[PDB]
């Protein structure tokens, strides 16, 4: 919708803003904002310019975003490679090759949980050894060589409706001391229903889970 | 090609 409204739509726009840690040095950092969270519309997910992952931050409401300020820039909304090979790999497990300085490569295996919003070139991907939220344009691995898609039992797309999305839960967990782990459920991924985005308290991080309760 | 370097904010904290 081109025309505005009076609440400032504020996702998709290129923002700006200084990150204080308490009594450290202040960083300059601009990214784009992907979502906000409809169970606390005080969330926003942001990614930031040179980093792959994707980070969940109450931007108005915290006290660690200093001078928060919206560009005039345009995000590049773009050329899709393939809208079949995209897709054809979601919700399918991958291996996703990344190498260290020294020059020795390395392999994460994880799911392609959907596509990226406002930046629909990258994907959204989250590994087993790492269980949070990246972003990643994997249509270029893939022509590289750098990922592969491995054979599953993944049906993709009772028959009828059921009620089954934990999407605005409370969670807790069994932390060694180190106060709680609580958190909150924002999200049931659309390839995976079993796979949800969590949001703990104290933590930046947009965690991807797989909630069965038992195995 | 990717690197975990790039992956998460270098500043971390």
């Amino acid at each position: 919708s081109p025309v505005s409204q009076p609440r400032r739509n504020i996702v998709g726009c290129r923002i700006q803003h200084g990150w204080k840690e308490g009594n450290g040095p202040v960083t300059q950092w601009k990214g784009t904002v992907l979502d906000q969270v409809p169970v606390n519309p005080s969330l926003y997910l942001i990614k930031y310019d040179g980093f792959d992952c994707v980070y969940g931050l109450e931007l108005n409401k915290d006290e660690r975003v200093s001078a928060l300020e919206v560009l005039p820039d345009r995000v590049a909304t773009s050329r899709i490679s393939d809208a079949h090979l995209a897709d054809t790999m979601i919700g399918k497990a991958v291996e996703h090759m990344f190498e260290t300085e020294d020059g020795s490569k390395d392999e994460w295996r994880g799911m392609v949980l959907a596509r990226a919003p406002v930046m629909n070139t990258w994907f959204y991907i989250t590994y087993e050894k790492d269980p949070v939220l990246y972003m990643y344009q994997l249509l270029d691995d893939y022509k590289e060589g750098d990922l592969r898609i491995m054979p599953d039992s993944n049906d993709s797309p009772e028959p009828g409706e059921v009620v089954d999305s934990l999407v605005g839960k409370q969670v807790e967990y069994a932390k060694e001391d180190g106060s709680k782990r609580t958190g909150m459920v924002i999200h049931q991924v659309e390839a995976k229903p079993s796979v949800y985005f969590i949001k703990f308290d104290d933590d930046f991080h947009i965690y991807v889970y797989d909630l069965v309760k038992t195995s | 090609a990717r690197t975990k370097q790039t992956a998460r904010k270098s500043t971390g904290g």
